[PDB]
C-alpha cells in the first residue's frame, strides 16, 4: 500500500490532484494538456450513390 | 495606474505567487526539529518577535558531536485579480435632426 517507514519526513511531493496538497504550498498546474483533440470519424453512405 | 493586458483564452482571473521569508509568522509548518531534537510544531525561529527573552531561547545551538537538530521549512501564498464589463447607448429618431 507504501513504503517503507519515513523517520526522516522531508519536503516531499505528496499527491496534490487529489488529497493532501504539499510541503511547499499550493500548485498551479497538476497535469499536462494533450493539445490534439479525439475526432470521431465520419460515416459512410450506400445508397446515394445509387 | 499601470495597464497589463489579458490574453484571451485563459479564463477571466489572474494569479500570482508570493513567497514568505523564514523569519516571518506567516511560515507555519511541520518541519520542526529543535536545538535537542524533538518533533515540535514551529519551523520557523521565532520568525517576527521582538521579545529578547523568546528570542534568546529558540536560537539554534550546536555541540561538538551536531546531530540531527534545527530544521527549517518555507511556503508559499498566491494572490487573484479580476475583470467585468460596462457599456450604455443612446437612440434618437430622423426628423429631430431635421427640424431642429
Amino acid at each position: 500500500m507504501a513504503g517503507p517507514v519515513d523517520n526522516i519526513k522531508p519536503m516531499k511531493y505528496n499527491d496534490p490532484a487529489n488529497g493532501v496538497e504539499s510541503s511547499i504550498g499550493p500548485q498551479i498546474h497538476t497535469r499536462y494538456w494533450y493539445k490534439r483533440a479525439l475526432i470521431d470519424a465520419a460515416k459512410e453512405a450506400y445508397f446515394g450513390q445509387l | 495606474a499601470d495597464t497589463f493586458s489579458m490574453p484571451k483564452h485563459y479564463g477571466k482571473e489572474i494569479v500570482r505567487l508570493h513567497y514568505i521569508p523564514l523569519l516571518d509568522d506567516r511560515n507555519v509548518n511541520d518541519q520542526g526539529i529543535d536545538a535537542s531534537g524533538a518533533t515540535i510544531a514551529n519551523g520557523n525561529l521565532y520568525g517576527s518577535s521582538r521579545d529578547v527573552g523568546n528570542i534568546t531561547a529558540k536560537m539554534p545551538t550546536l555541540t561538538e558531536i551536531g546531530g540531527r537538530v534545527n530544521r527549517v521549512g518555507f511556503k508559499r501564498v498566491e494572490i487573484k485579480g479580476k475583470l467585468e464589463k460596462y457599456g450604455f447607448f443612446r437612440e434618437y429618431t430622423q426628423e429631430q435632426l431635421d427640424f431642429d
